[PDB]
RNA sequence: GGUUCGUUCCAUGGAAUUAACGUAAACCCUUGCUUUAUUUGUAAAUAUUAUAAAGCAGUUCACCUUUAUAUAGGAAAUGAU
């Protein structure tokens, strides 16, 4: 038989039953959910909070280390260039910019998102770029020619030893080191700039970051195309321009919102509302019984028995060539890969992907600089300019109607705020800058 | 391939200068077909299908232009004018245009369920109060009415709560017709006596649906959503402000 | 050489489509009750239907995710540093959470699904397992004969430790454990 | 000049056309309803308190009145809800 201590806990079955109720109201299409990751800076949940209460120290820290680490440049002795001495610090707007941390937190490890603007690259790689084809092409010829007359008699073999090769090497060092300091150069200081982002560097990072977490932290680095897409690394950029003397603060406002695009736009249709109308395209709508034993038992669709061709008519399938076709396989080292994932079109799907994120768009911008900004060496008054290039407003629900999801109970989902301080040689100057999306 | 030696720039409307150029082109197409068809036969409006016309926004939307009231007012009696075209007389082109000007919007359904009646007869209704909530099941009897066990007169020590309480059946005079057994929970004293007035109404409405006409001015159908305003900080209780000082 | 017509997809990509399917207990006795809270809501939800998907395969009847209260903190600060005190605003932190109780499970099996759920934890939940089991009188004798079964399943399992001949550094092994613990914990 | 809780909306001006912020909208709690879930909550249960995710809902319909015919308003325990 059975235990007594087992039987105590069977009669205590008072459940209810799952009815599979049929839906006989109509029901809209829920709001759009923004990411978590994007409300709080760290997105965590741990139920001893002592791994909790730091976490707003660790992220100043954490961000120092980050933006030094970008930093990073050779000394002027390993690539062989002269330091031109002086003692004005000179600023440098040509260096991969990063934005503050994301961290998103789980009991085995921590994934590390920072938005970088890489501005070394764009200019290493256009002038690499400039030297030809021919520096190559002729480079090939000096190795075999070489080995013609300095490796072989006068006109792979065993007579060739690598205590020649290392002689036969330092002779055309000898001549061509004026032209290989040069392409050493610009080649390590690309590979320096692409490293940072790899394995090869991060690995190190990690091992400084992993210090305050306790857990080893996976980076996710995104590359912006336009530095204008993030908020923290505009006011970075429009920071380090005013920090000089002699920097035009009106004049540098206009040069970035001159940059900024924003996209054409119907003035009467954005501001238009929307009718509430049931949608019968809404999967929730199209079948008000979701038990299949009622779909599929021959209720619209002549014979539709399979449950594949009812999916098949309801999503997009990649592994169709015609959209609601046959699923037609191939009957009778290399990589682990279906014969038939070459020929899947992943087309449509980058358009059902991105079209079902919202805030893609550059909507507003709007920056604010107060401070001591005069050129005089006096005590002055503070300064305060403001410019904006478009609206931050939320289009989703302010025109529309639709219902958003505010970030920490009170902050629009679309805007970006950024603040950076900074100072002059006579006081202290804010950067605020505001970034918003349709 | 070479561009063409002679070109010059044309507006594609003739309404080019106007307000609103896309829906003045749409207005004169409808002036010149009434002008082009006003000698057919109509129909008295008594024998015309109920359409549902766009309003002033969806044209607003739909053109992209910020069309007034008073101009959509007139190119909206045109459409009811040409509708009243005889059917089988109608043109095909009137009635292609005429298909524009449909709203072919559906409000959403919202049917609440129907209350059902055990095997033993007995239906089950809700109420709520300002932080109670009672069930009452109501079942063919001789009046009989137990709250959480208790008697009636053992639980509620006020009379004006007992006679709210069983209010709904004391106004269709059924007080000795069924027998309730409510379980409440929650709130205070009054709070609970006007929950369960809310649950035997609507229990009783599902024995004798054609009494909530008499529910309906008894006062026992409407649910009361007063509820405690908060504290707020700043202020001694929800409103009560603390004491000003001027000077 | 020739094509065939499939007649339908694989059952585990379909059932990726339909809600997740569930086992049936027969007798009811709970198992394991897993409890998962975070300060967002939509991926507690996902991971919820994540962790029923698993018990599926793994022949567990899950229950739930049965939506338990919501813990709710307040705290009313001042808005200004300084002297402005007749100016506070509210603030809160709610923990959303969920509960998942298994029943009629397996000891081993409901490890192996607790072992899965934290090798493919999603960011920003936390996770508490209570587990349950049966087991005979004489707990002291059973727990001394199961010592040559758990060396066995340790022989390829020592290699993750290594440490120089006669570890000075640990000094008293019990002290060490104790004290290395609330390191790691932070203080408790 | 009317109208609106409102620079709200309509009409109009021998000068206007638009942008941003506030406003409004939306959001949070609360009210009715729908679906989902049933333990650690629920007397039982053919599922109705509670718990909490999503969705729907109003000044919507009916009645009355209604300017310049353009934009509307009123009635409030005895129309519906
Ligand atoms: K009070
Ligand atoms: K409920
Ligand atoms: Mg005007
Ligand atoms: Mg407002
Ligand atoms: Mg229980």
């Amino acid at each position: 038989s059975a235990s007594v201590i087992f039987s105590k806990y069977i009669n205590n079955n008072n459940n209810k039953l799952i009815p599979f109720k049929i839906k006989n109201s109509d029901l809209g299409r829920t709001r759009y959910f923004p990411p978590i990751s994007k409300e709080w800076k760290n997105s965590i949940y741990v139920f001893n909070h002592n791994n909790l209460k730091n976490l707003p120290l660790f992220d100043i820290n954490i961000n120092s280390l980050i933006k030094d680490y970008f930093n990073l440049q050779f000394k002027d002795k390993i690539l062989f260039k002269k330091k031109r001495l002086s003692k004005v610090k000179v600023v440098s707007l040509n260096k991969i910019y990063a934005s503050k941390a994301e961290i998103k937190h789980t009991n085995t490890k921590a994934i590390l998102t920072v938005y970088t603007f890489n501005r070394e690259k764009i200019s290493l790689y256009k002038k690499i770029k400039k030297l030809k084809k021919s520096f190559y092409f002729v480079f090939d010829k000096i190795i075999s020619f070489s080995e013609r007359v300095i490796l072989s008699g006068v006109p792979v073999l065993p007579w060739i030893t690598e205590s020649h090769v290392n002689i036969w090497r330092k002779i055309i060092i000898a001549s061509l080191y004026k032209e290989l300091i040069l392409l050493r150069k610009y080649k390590l200081r690309l590979d320096l700039n692409k490293y940072k982002f790899e394995e090869k560097l991060l690995y190190r990072l990690n091992n400084l970051i992993m210090k305050y977490y306790n857990k080893k932290v996976e980076f996710n680095i995104v590359n912006m195309r336009s530095f204008l897409l993030n908020s923290d690394i505009l006011t970075k950029i429009l920071a380090l321009k005013l920090k000089n003397r002699n920097a035009r603060v009106i004049k540098i406002m206009d040069v970035i919102l001159n940059k900024a695009n924003l996209p054409k736009i119907n003035r009467v249709q954005e501001k238009a509302s929307l009718i509430k109308s049931v949608d019968w395209n809404l999967l929730e709508n199209k079948f008000k019984n979701l038990n299949l034993s009622f779909i599929l038992n021959d209720a619209s669709y002549a014979e539709r028995n399979n449950l594949s061709e009812l999916l098949n008519k309801l999503y997009y399938n990649v592994l169709l060539v015609s959209q609601k076709g046959v699923w037609a396989l191939r009957s009778p080292a290399q990589p682990k890969v279906s014969s038939f994932a070459k020929a899947k079109k992943y087309a449509k799907i980058y358009q059902i992907i991105f079209n079902s994120i919202n805030y893609k768009n550059m909507g507003g911008l709007r920056l604010e600089i107060k401070g001591r900004l005069t050129k005089r060496y006096r005590a002055d008054r503070s300064l305060f300019k403001v410019k904006w290039k478009g609206g931050l407003k939320n289009l989703d629900s302010s025109y529309k109607g639709l219902s958003s999801v505010n970030m920490r109970g009170y902050a629009k989902p679309n805007v970006e705020y950024s603040i950076f301080t900074s100072k002059r040689r006579i006081g202290a100057f804010a950067v605020k800058g505001w970034v918003s999306g349709k | 391939f070479k561009l063409h030696p002679y070109a010059r720039a044309v507006p594609v409307s003739p309404s080019y200068f106007t307000r609103t150029p896309r829906f003045y082109d749409n207005y004169l197409s409808l002036e010149k077909l009434m002008e082009e068809y006003e000698d057919l036969p109509v129909i008295p409006a008594t024998a015309v299908e109920r359409v549902a016309w766009k309003t002033l926004e969806d044209i607003r939307k739909e053109l992209g232009e910020q069309v007034k009231a008073s101009e959509f007012a007139r190119c909206l009696a045109l459409v009811k004018r040409l509708n009243s075209i005889h059917p089988d007389l109608k043109p095909q082109e009137i009635k292609d245009v005429l298909d524009s000007f449909r709203r072919n919007v559906q409000p959403f359904t919202n049917v609440a369920k129907p209350i059902p009646i055990d095997q033993f007869g007995r239906a089950c209704g809700v109420g709520k109060r300002k932080a109670s909530s009672a069930r009452a099941f109501v079942v063919e009897g001789t009046g009989e009415v137990l709250v959480n066990g208790k008697t009636l007169a053992e639980y509620f020590g006020r009379v004006h709560d007992r006679e709210s309480a069983v209010w709904a059946l004391r106004a269709t005079n059924r007080i000795d017709k069924y027998n309730v057994w409510v379980k409440v929970e929650g709130g205070g004293t009054t709070g609970q006596a006007e929950a369960i007035t809310l649950a035997i109404a609507k229990a009783l409405l599902a024995h004798e649906p054609a009494l909530k006409p008499a529910l309906r001015r008894a006062g026992c159908v409407t649910r009361d959503p007063r509820k405690v305003e908060r504290k707020k900080h700043g202020h001694v209780k929800a409103r009560k402000m603390p004491t000003w000082v001027k000077r | 050489e020739q094509e065939v017509i499939m007649s339908r997809m694989p059952r585990s990509l379909e059932a990726l489509y339909l809600q997740p399917l569930r086992r049936e207990a027969e007798y009811g006795v709970p198992s394991c009750d897993l409890q998962l809270r975070s300060y967002s809501i939509r991926n507690l939800e996902f991971f919820c239907d994540f962790a029923l998907r698993a018990a599926y395969y793994l022949g567990l009847p899950a229950f739930g995710p049965v939506p338990l209260p919501r813990m709710i903190e307040r705290w009313t600060v001042p808005k200004s540093h300084f002297i402005f005190k007749k100016s506070q605003e509210n603030f809160e932190r709610v923990t959303l959470r969920r509960l998942i109780q298994i029943k009629d499970g397996h000891p081993e099996t409901v490890q192996l699904w607790l072992a899965f759920l934290q090798k493919h934890a999603y960011y920003g939940i936390g996770m508490k397992a209570n587990v349950w089991e049966f087991s005979k009188l004489g707990v002291s004798k059973a727990m001394d004969e199961s010592k040559s079964e758990v060396e066995k399943l340790l022989e390829t399992r020592w290699e993750h430790l290594s440490h120089v001949s006669d570890m000075k550094g640990v000094g008293n092994f019990e002290d060490f454990l104790a004290k290395e613990r609330l390191r790691i914990s932070g203080g408790r």
